[PDB]
């Protein structure tokens, strides 16, 4: 009604809303007149409809999809890293898959359980120096010699690598589960830390298990960050409310 | 003069009798005939030629009444688009096959295609539980290198009467 | 190469001065030749003078040693064209790329307003008008300047316009965007092909980081020729 | 709580002691929860012996183009000298993605150093010269078994005095197409200098992963004339000179070579994405390979069967599940339909099992050489015919098809071969629960996905991802929501998608307010039994509104970091702006 | 007009266009020199300027010798003589 598009969502969808509409037709209309709420009513009606309104087939949704498991479990057994893109909060997701019932599923099939550093990627104060020292006493590797150190390179990708040669001569067991939420988040995005979360793939002793939110995330990786994560991708959305994240995020007036 | 086509006259008038002929041509129920020439009342003005809407129409939602009929056998697949074809004075198919793809954009988040396509369970042709393990990936998804288990049987029994 | 040139063509009407005046005669041919190339460059002149002169000494056979000139006019070639490049086809990418570095190549010279005149092609249903064009044609040329700054939804839509069939009613082959089309729009950008306003350690997730191509015409027009595709009639409107 | 609020927590998940069971292996019980539990540790077993003898030959494969590549390169960097001898070797390596190890030769009282070089390790000209004289001082102090020098040029001067060695440094420029070439055409025109010295031997090695037109256009001209003194090209990319997709799809038929077949659509999907990416197909050949095996193994029940020893656990549910296949529905056509036995037919239509439970094992002794005969085709094309551009899955892909005399024709050099190049092959009954195949877009679905269009159809259609219930209303808290109203962020974007470009956010609300039911969620408001505070919102006579703009302003701030929504007019944030199409 | 001038390709034109800029005819758009200490030559000596970084033929130069101080010094015995007036 008040689109006047002759085409919808194609290219030519594209190049038909895109026109040029005069002065008057245009509504400048503020959102003042909008009715103004507190904050404590908003957080009110926020987690009463979070968890009743399609709570039942939320639920529904999620044990569909929790009879998929094995399959997850047998993708990163093979070698491949995990992709969960899909409208909604994928956290839930990935705290009742690889805390619950991954880890002990390694644990058992090898024979403490499997080690798994969760990483809060929609927290934009996510830095991979503090991240790698969180890894690097999960694995305590090697550290860099004189001689494979380098003039003023960066540490982290030489130990990577490092580790990287290293884990080709060892067996083949997961030694860490590495749960990436919102992995195209806005301190995670950035190329350093691809270089990074990529290099680390590229061990067979570490399965990724990540998650995306934004919709163009596919072109943050090119022939060879997309190589060394070698993902599989598995679209679960399931239309969650997304409330933890919307907290670090702004919600202003 | 011959007529080359029905979807070409521009801006031709067209009452609800024509299209409630044309829905009770392909025994379209009730409630879907009252969305088809309620949604008429909508869109009336912009339109450039109303034989393609009307037309695209009665075969996207007659893909979605008839959805377990089509599952046993192919030839109703032609006879509803031939028939459209020879009712719209078309001698291409291909002309009927875009009418369908230009109008069902035009009707995807629509309210009545929304809860008329639960009410038959057609979800685009594949239902419910093979289409939600269809989206996540699974492996474990029926693919159709077999055939269907309600059609194996009716294989077995049109054998016992060409021995019999 | 010379001295063994001489024996090699059984030449026996030859002394000291008999090498030297061909050999002072080819420097005043690179120099009479190629002083309006270099300059007045000893440098120049040098590394020219180093290259042509075994394809020089290969075209004496018996008796251009005595004269100047149809030794001259039996090494025309190497006097008319410089030939100091590094040298088929033109690039190893492949197909959807091509057309990403063409898409993006006309969407960064091309001004927003007029692709619904170029590109819409499809039926319309609803009442509708298209871009009607430009009126008159600029003869300023654009695409000799800098390009432009598009978004990659524009880049996107005009991709899947000039993207060529592929693939009856369920394939709905206009092709959409999966990761093969983003991750080779990546590696266009790795590849320093299409290039962005490079703020340090840009994200490429905003909706404010824009994208041009930073390759001439002169590549786009072999690589429109590779995959046979119509680029010269895009910018026949201009000049 | 406060543990989602600081980035890497690191849990280590407790564990039950045991639970004593076989579940150490993923795979699931098949044809409907029937099958037995010995079948599927052999099962597991078998996928993980057909595994390891697939990637024990592409390991070999992938661990010998670097000992083709080792032996390719040290050839034309050593053997040759030029008159000039005031030049540096160059070779541009045309194609090649910066992973290569390069060997240096022995060549006694000289050393040979190399000194690879970065875009990230190149900044500017005196960090390429302080890495690359670090580089020399230290890979010439290390490799000999004191005082400090400074780093520039004046130690390629003094070598031959400081150890007593005459130098020949080999550089390696990473990505040629990723460096400043006015950092580099400034960086030889540094290391031109050296030549003067009596004892080095530069020599420059160039990884391009594009074509040679595009550095050549980029560098100044004067060193394009250094660089034209001694300059070889080598092509190093795994699409020129079909040898190692000649090798990796051989090899996958070595593990295959009777137990399983490959579809028509399945090779032809693998030539069309083999083919839309160049720089890798090497890896996207085998991680297309090994998640059709992968998919296989954990679907099919009947690989248990490709094993000639487990043919006696035929249960009556295999004897159901392979009844069912057409290719045995046209062979039942064909017992009826060219003669009439009957008590054969009525045997094996459904009453007699014994006849169809032995009846398939004469099945697996059939062979049907497509890959056993393909080698032949491969042998005859390289060394009796010498044509070394052929692709084997293309020329599989024909030879499946049928049509491999217009491949061969391709060509027009066997002309009068076209005979014993020649192969007609027939179906063998019992393919169609035997073949690695792709009809139900699973290695599109999970491996190359339309990710956008998969984002916009859940958010527009959404009926395809949540159900509707029957039941399940009374003791729930929406019962009579789930079924008249959408899913807010779903029911948004229906006026997303129909809208302008320039979205106002007030008539984007009006327009959202006026999709809700109003006089249900007035009535369904009041539901809550242990709060108090939601009722009395309810007692304000602008209780819509102020419960529409709270899920107005939800679902728009949650669009917002998705990608769909641009706030433009920073400092006003009213009119968004619509920067995502469906179907694009 | 008329024994004539040998046009050139643009495959040498590019020798001759840098031998104009190693002559100081040409400067860049907005470039600075030298600069005035020696921490502002490093800290741009870090920096990665953006006429660096696009292609060669699209660099948006700038004269050193405007038209009019051409058109005194040329002698008015050249065949381009009359082109240096407009």
């Amino acid at each position: 009604t008040k689109s006047a598009s002759s085409f919808l969502d194609t290219f030519e969808g594209y190049f038909d809303q895109r026109k040029i509409v005069r002065t008057n037709a245009k509504s400048r209309h503020t959102m003042s007149m909008a009715p103004d709420v507190t904050r404590e009513e908003f957080s009110l009606v926020s987690n009463f409809f979070n968890e009743n309104f399609q709570k039942r087939p939320r639920q529904k949704l999620f044990e569909i999809q929790k009879k998929m498991f094995p399959q997850y479990w047998f993708e990163l057994t093979q070698g491949f890293s995990l992709l969960f893109y899909g409208v909604g909060s994928k956290r839930n997701f990935l705290e009742e898959f690889a805390i619950d019932y991954l880890s002990p599923k390694i644990a058992y099939s090898q024979l403490n359980s499997i080690p798994c550093l969760i990483l809060n990627g929609y927290n934009p104060s996510c830095n991979y120096r503090d991240v790698f020292k969180e890894i690097t006493d999960l694995l305590v590797p090697a550290e860099l010699t004189r001689s494979e150190t380098k003039y003023w390179g960066n540490h982290v990708i030489l130990q990577i690598q490092k580790m990287i040669d290293f884990y080709k001569n060892q067996p083949l067991d997961i030694k860490l589960i590495l749960v990436v939420h919102n992995l195209d988040g806005p301190s995670i995005r950035k190329n350093t830390f691809q270089t990074m979360l990529s290099f680390l793939s590229v061990i067979r002793q570490i399965a990724i298990v990540a998650s995306t939110d934004h919709i163009y995330a596919p072109l943050l990786w090119d022939n060879m960050k997309a190589q060394n994560y070698n993902f599989v991708f598995h679209d679960i959305s399931n239309f969650e409310p997304s409330t933890v994240e919307s907290t670090f995020q702004d919600v202003m007036k | 003069r011959i007529p080359n086509s029905l979807l070409v006259k521009k801006y031709c008038k067209m009452t609800t009798e024509e299209i409630i002929r044309l829905c009770n041509d392909f025994e379209l129920p009730r409630e879907v005939a009252y969305k088809i020439v309620d949604e008429y009342n909508i869109n009336a003005s912009r339109l450039v030629c109303p034989w393609q809407l009307v037309c695209g129409l009665v075969l996207n939602c007659t893909f979605i009444v008839f959805n377990e009929r089509r599952r046993k056998d192919p030839r109703i697949d032609h006879f509803i688009v031939s028939k459209m074809c020879s009712l719209m004075l078309t001698s291409k198919v291909d002309d009927v096959i875009e009418c369908v793809k230009l109008v069902k954009e035009l009707i995807i988040g629509e309210k009545w295609f929304r809860d008329l396509q639960i009410r038959y369970d057609d979800f685009d042709g594949i239902r419910y539980d093979e289409i939600i393990f269809r989206k996540l990936g699974s492996m474990l998804q029926t693919t159709n290198i077999l055939v269907t288990d309600d059609q194996y049987n009716i294989w077995k029994k049109r054998i016992e009467m060409d021995l019999a | 190469c010379l001295r063994k040139r001489i024996i090699e063509e059984q030449i026996t009407d030859c002394t000291d001065d008999q090498f030297q005046n061909v050999a002072a005669n080819f420097i005043h041919l690179i120099v009479q030749a190629f002083h309006s190339y270099t300059g007045n460059d000893i440098f120049a002149l040098n590394d020219l003078i180093d290259f042509k002169w075994p394809k020089y000494v290969s075209r004496i056979t018996k008796e251009n040693i005595f004269e100047p000139l149809a030794l001259y006019k039996s090494a025309i070639k190497l006097f008319l064209s410089t030939d100091d490049n590094l040298s088929s086809q033109t690039y190893d990418l492949s197909i959807i790329s091509k057309y990403l570095l063409i898409a993006s190549y006309i969407c960064s010279y091309l001004e927003p307003r007029y692709d619904a005149s170029i590109f819409s092609r499809k039926t319309r249903i609803i009442q509708g008008r298209a871009a009607y064009g430009r009126r008159k044609k600029k003869e300023v040329n654009p695409r000799y300047l800098q390009p432009s700054l598009f978004a990659i939804e524009r880049l996107l839509a005009i991709f899947q316009a000039i993207f060529p069939i592929q693939g009856a009613l369920r394939e709905e082959s206009l092709m959409k965007a999966n990761i093969e089309v983003f991750q080779n729009l990546s590696e266009l950008h790795t590849l320093k092909l299409i290039a962005t306003t490079m703020n340090k350690n840009i994200d490429y997730l905003s909706p404010k980081v824009r994208w041009k191509v930073n390759v001439p015409w002169e590549i786009i027009k072999e690589i429109s020729e590779s995959v046979h595709f119509n680029i010269s009639d895009y910018f026949s409107d201009i000049h | 709580f406060a543990d989602a609020q600081r980035s890497h927590y690191t849990v280590y998940p407790s564990l039950p002691q045991s639970n004593k069971n076989d579940k150490h292996i993923p795979f699931v019980k098949l044809l409907s929860g029937k099958e037995s539990e010995v079948n599927v540790e052999k099962r597991w077993e078998l996928y993980h012996q057909l595994h390891s003898h697939f990637h024990d030959q592409v390991d070999h494969i992938i661990d010998n183009i670097e000992a083709d590549l080792k032996a390719e390169i040290s050839d034309l960097l050593y053997s040759e000298t030029t008159q000039k001898r005031r030049c540096f070797n160059t070779i541009f390596l045309l194609g090649s993605d910066s992973t290569t190890k390069i060997e240096l030769k022995d060549e006694s009282s000289r050393y040979n150093v190399l000194i690879e070089l970065t875009p990230k390790e190149s900044p500017n000209v005196r960090m390429m010269l302080r890495r690359s004289m670090y580089k020399l001082y230290s890979a010439a102090d290390a490799e000999e078994h004191n005082n400090d020098v400074s780093y520039d040029l004046s130690l390629v001067e003094n070598f031959k005095r400081l150890f007593g060695k005459d130098l020949a440094m080999v550089f390696n420029f990473k990505d040629v197409d990723s460096i400043n070439f006015n950092t580099l055409d400034n960086f030889i025109i540094l290391l031109k200098s050296a030549f003067k010295y009596d004892h080095v031997k530069i020599s420059l090695i160039f990884n391009i992963n594009t074509n040679l037109s595009n550095i050549e256009k980029n560098l100044r001209q004067s060193t394009i004339r250094l660089l034209k003194r001694n300059y070889h090209k080598l092509d190093v990319s795994s699409n020129k000179g079909f040898k190692y997709g000649n090798q990796i799809f051989q090899s996958f038929l070595d593990t295959v070579d009777g137990k399983l077949n490959l579809s028509d659509r399945f090779v032809e999907f693998i030539l069309s994405k083999m083919a839309n990416n160049t720089n890798h197909n090497l890896q996207l050949l085998t991680k297309m390979l090994d998640y059709s095996l992968m998919s296989y193994f954990f679907q099919n029940a009947f690989s248990v069967f490709i094993d000639p020893v487990n043919v006696d656990f035929l249960n009556d549910d295999y004897l159901k599940i392979l009844s069912r296949c057409p290719t045995f529905m046209f062979f039942v056509e064909g017992l009826i339909k060219q003669h009439a036995p009957a008590d054969e037919i009525l045997s094996l239509l459904t009453n007699k099992n014994r006849g169809l439970e032995e009846f398939f094992v004469e099945f697996l002794v059939r062979e049907n050489p497509i890959n056993g005969h393909a080698k032949f085709v491969a042998r005859f094309l390289e060394e009796e015919l010498n044509i070394t551009n052929f692709n084997l899955i293309e020329l599989y892909h024909n030879l499946l098809i049928g049509k491999l005399d217009s491949y061969l024709d391709r060509w027009s050099a066997c002309k009068e071969y076209k005979d014993r190049l020649h192969f007609e092959p027939i179906d063998t009954i019992f393919q169609e629960l035997f073949t690695l195949d792709n009809r139900s877009g699973l290695l599109t679905q999970s491996i190359f996905p339309s990710y956008k269009s998969n984002i916009e159809d859940n958010l527009l259609s959404w009926e395809q991802v949540l159900p509707s219930l029957d039941k399940e209303n009374y003791d729930t808290l929406s019962g009579d929501l789930d079924k008249i109203m959408a899913p807010v962020l779903g029911q948004l974007f229906k006026l997303y998608r129909e809208a302008n470009m320039t979205i106002n956010i007030y008539d984007f609300y009006i327009a959202f307010r006026e999709t809700l039911p109003k006089e249900e969620i007035l009535n369904f408001i009041r539901k809550d039994p242990s709060n108090t505070k939601l009722l009395e919102l309810a007692e304000t006579p602008d209780a819509f509104d102020k419960v529409a703009l709270i899920l107005f302003m939800q679902a728009i701030f949650a669009f917002e970091n998705m990608g769909l929504i641009k706030f433009q007019s920073t400092k006003s944030y009213d009119l968004v702006e619509k920067c995502v199409w469906r179907g694009i | 007009r008329i024994n004539t001038i040998k046009l050139w390709l643009k495959k040498d034109v590019k020798n001759v266009w840098e031998n104009l800029v190693q002559l100081d005819f040409f400067t860049e758009k907005s470039a600075v020199g030298l600069r005035d200490n020696a921490t502002a030559a490093f800290y741009a000596s870090n920096y990665q300027f953006q006429g660096t970084m696009i292609p060669f033929d699209l660099r948006s130069y700038q004269m050193q010798i405007i038209l009019q101080e051409l058109r005194r010094i040329i002698p008015k015995s050249n065949m381009y003589y009359s082109w240096t007036q407009l």
